RNA sequence: AGUGAGGGCGCGAGCGAUAACGUCCGCGUCCGAGCGCGGGAACAACCGAGACCGCCAGCUAAGGCCCCCAAGUCUGGGCUAAGUGGUAAAGGAUGUGGCGCCGCGAAGACAGCCAGGAGGUUGGCUUAGAAGCAGCCAUCCUUUAAAGAGUGCGUAAUAGC
RNA sequence: CUCGAUGUCGGCUCGUCGCAUCCUGGGGCUGAAGAAGGUCCCAAGGGUUGGGCUGUUCGCCCAUUAAAGCGGCACGCGAG
RNA sequence: UAACCGCUGAAAGCAUCUAAGCGGGAAGCCCGCCCCAAGAUGAGGCCUCCCACGGCGUCAAGCCGGUAAGGACCCGGGAA
């Protein structure tokens, strides 16, 4: 009824191999997990995740294999770029090539490195983020960077995802 | 050379060139009112007038007798034990005082005044 | 990074604009007496000797163990792993460059047999209000039903001199390439005019 | 915040989070860090 | 002729704090004084059981059968999965599984979605502001996406979600 | 159990484990600006001074200190 | 890895660090640091070297020389 419907457009390399499903698209040969009982098909344009039951384990498993391998696909279709925005009077940014310029620790050496699907985008640099491929590892690295200085609820000067409304509280007494 | 409890000598605005220190002002584990150091004490000896009194200051380490061994293998020993009394900051006590030169002191540095102050013979 | 030696004696010297004290290291130059090839002793390494005490005196075995890659006529020998032999004979006439940091050790001069007194710190007990043991003696050793007995590994009286050991970092100070000698300002680890060795390890980030 | 007990949520919409036998309430207000595992 | 003082367990009253391998009395068993065997790890009194002496005999208690060690790593149907097994209460909880029950307007559901979030809604005080999103209650009307006497981020009302 | 025998205090000397950790760090929280406090969960690693008076350990007081913890072992220690 | 922070994600067709799978992280845990150590009968591993030593009832795992192959003994010396 509902927790298993998805199409596999682009004629993507949509195949199941040694107990691992191989989703190959712009290159992201993404390895989407395959629980032995979940099971799925990709015929015509329709890709379906099945349920060898419906109890707790399985049902969640469904939500997963479905959503996550769904990922495998959408991903293999484009290229996974994380939109991110650096912003704060205290900070600098430029690709440098394969790292993380960055400067707001007032002893700025910030020489980072790009894991993989990770390409650096400095078009601002106020607006500035990265592109990845692997939705999981991408949101992640993004995070790594955010984390390393970003916080600031009461005074801003950080890195922000899309940049949530950053809830902020007063300083002294007024 | 050192001591905890001590009958030491001074010669600043002293009540008497003598006070008894408790211990060393250094790294919490005294045991050595040592050459060129800074420590704690009260008076032992008398004091004609003088705004000094029978109280207690802290201050800095002069002479010793049991090896003033310096960086340059400069070497010495005076058959005398005494330091200069301090007022807070360190800023020495008296206008002058009876004694003289030699590395260790100035070297500790913080007290140049003592430095130029006790120069000549004695 | 290793030197094999006959430790001489400790003495004082001067450096820059100040004196300070060193020690006399002396080593003719050990040589590839035995090699653990790895396929040989996958604990790969070099064993060498560095002098020579009388030949008329020498077990056959020794004679041929030498035979091996054949070298000379001594008796001072020992081994160390993870150290290539970019040679087949070593001296230190450069082997050990000065103005460098080193680590080193040797035999440990042989003490005696003194209790709580020696062996360990804290000089014995006290003396006066009690003299049925005057000044020092053995601390305490356990108790009633705690472990219900006598303990098993706290310091103890006696023999504590016939052993060996080493010192962490020390300075290479100076190199005398002729008389294969080097001054190093060292804890003269163990006697002198006897046996020692040096090795260098310290990826120490200050 | 934590407490080997209590926790009846709070921040008017304070979340009952299941994590490691860890009775942990999660919200949008630090005031509610409810760690009772 | 011997004990003329004894303890334990279960139930029933004391007492004690409804504490103690406490001490008081009673019904029973007990254990000594047989209570020497099984046993529960090993443990005087907790379930089994009375040993006159044999058996390189077989049926059984209790309680056991992957192994250490005799005995199915039986079959059958479940429910937990924390290692509970392998001591604990008060009490806490979108634990796990189970009821015996509630919402299904396929006049096609809920979390996810889209857009509008309607005009009198405009003081009552306070109006510096209520003109739902400042305090003392208001509980009506038209009007359609069906209607918020406006559950909520708020300041100067207000303006926006 | 112990009265055919179990040395009770205070201290000494050598201590050994423990965490409801004092200093240490790791932390979320603040009525958190900074700094600094204070509010809990994690973690014993090392560390966890001198004197004064008092036979008193506790204690009060002098001087510092990063700090100068509570306590288990017949309140460890007489075959020391 | 502790608390504590996150990524990807369902079962709770919006959400969640959370079984699934991934990461951050403590002066603490294994290592790295030195010091013991196959009497770790589960080593000995490598090097050199005397010979497979010589006589005795086969089962010769007993005798004697065998080798100074080597070492012990006594002597003489040692911060051992």
């Amino acid at each position: 009824i509902g927790r298993l419907p998805i199409p596999v457009p682009k004629g993507v390399s949509v195949e199941v191999a040694p107990g691992r499903v191989k989703v190959k698209g712009p290159k992201g040969e993404l390895e989407v997990p395959v629980s032995p009982e979940m099971r799925v098909v990709v015929e015509e344009g329709v890709v379906r995740v099945e349920r060898p039951s419906d109890e707790r384990r399985h049902k969640s498993l469904h939500g997963l294999t479905r959503t996550l391998i769904a990922n495998a696909v959408k991903g293999v279709s484009e290229g996974y770029s994380k939109e991110l925005l650096i912003k704060g009077i205290g900070y600098r940014a430029r690709l440098v090539g394969r790292a993380l310029e960055l400067t707001v620790g007032f002893s700025h050496p910030v020489v980072v490195e790009p894991p993989e699907g990770i390409t650096f985008e400095v078009p601002e640099p106020t607006r500035v983020r990265v592109s990845g491929i692997d939705k999981q590892k991408v949101g992640q690295v993004a995070a790594n960077i955010r984390a390393i200085r970003k916080p600031s609820a009461y005074h801003e000067k950080g890195i922000y995802y899309a940049g949530e409304p950053v809830r902020l509280k007063p300083g002294k007494a007024g | 050379m050192i001591q905890p409890q001590t009958y030491l000598e001074v010669a600043d605005n002293t009540g008497a060139r003598k006070i008894m220190c408790i211990r060393v002002l250094k790294g919490s584990n005294a045991k050595y009112a040592t050459v060129g150091d800074v420590i704690v004490a009260s008076v032992k000896e008398a004091i004609p007038r003088g705004a000094v009194k029978e109280g207690d200051v802290v201050k800095a380490v002069v002479v010793r007798t049991k090896k003033e061994v310096k960086r340059p293998d400069g070497s010495a020993i005076r058959f005398d034990d005494n330091a200069a009394v301090i007022i807070n900051n360190q800023l020495e006590p008296r206008g002058t005082r009876v004694f003289g030169p030699v590395a260790r002191e100035l070297r500790e540095k913080g007290f140049m005044k003592i430095v130029s102050l006790a120069p000549e013979v004695l | 990074m290793k030197g094999i030696l006959g430790v001489k004696v400790g003495m004082t010297r001067i450096f820059r604009d100040d004196r300070a004290v060193p020690v006399t290291v002396i080593l003719a130059g050990p040589c590839p007496v035995v090699q653990r090839r790895t396929p040989e002793k996958d604990g790969y390494t070099a064993v060498q000797l560095g002098f020579l005490p009388q030949n008329p005196k020498r077990v056959n075995r020794p004679l041929k163990g030498h035979f091996a890659k054949a070298g000379v006529e001594p008796v001072r020998i020992l081994r160390e792993i993870r150290d290539f032999n970019p040679e087949g004979d070593t001296v230190t006439v450069e082997i050990f460059k000065p103005g460098e940091r080193v680590d080193v050790t040797g035999t440990s001069k042989g003490r005696g047999f003194a209790g709580v007194m020696k062996r360990w710190n804290f000089a014995g007990g006290p003396d006066s209000h009690g003299a049925h043991k005057i000044h020092r003696h053995p601390g305490s050793i356990g108790n009633r039903k705690t472990p219900g007995r006598v303990y098993k590994g706290k310091k103890m009286a006696g023999h504590y001199g016939a052993e060996r050991v080493t010192v962490m970092n020390l300075e290479v100070v100076d190199v005398i390439p002729e008389e294969n000698l080097l001054l190093v300002k060292g804890a003269v680890p163990g006697p002198n005019g006897g046996l020692v060795i040096v090795r260098e390890t310290k990826k120490a980030a200050k | 915040m934590k407490v080997r007990a209590s926790v009846k949520r709070i921040c008017d919409k304070c979340k009952v989070i299941r994590r490691h036998g860890r009775v942990y309430v999660i919200c949008e207000n630090p005031k509610h860090k409810q760690r009772q595992g």
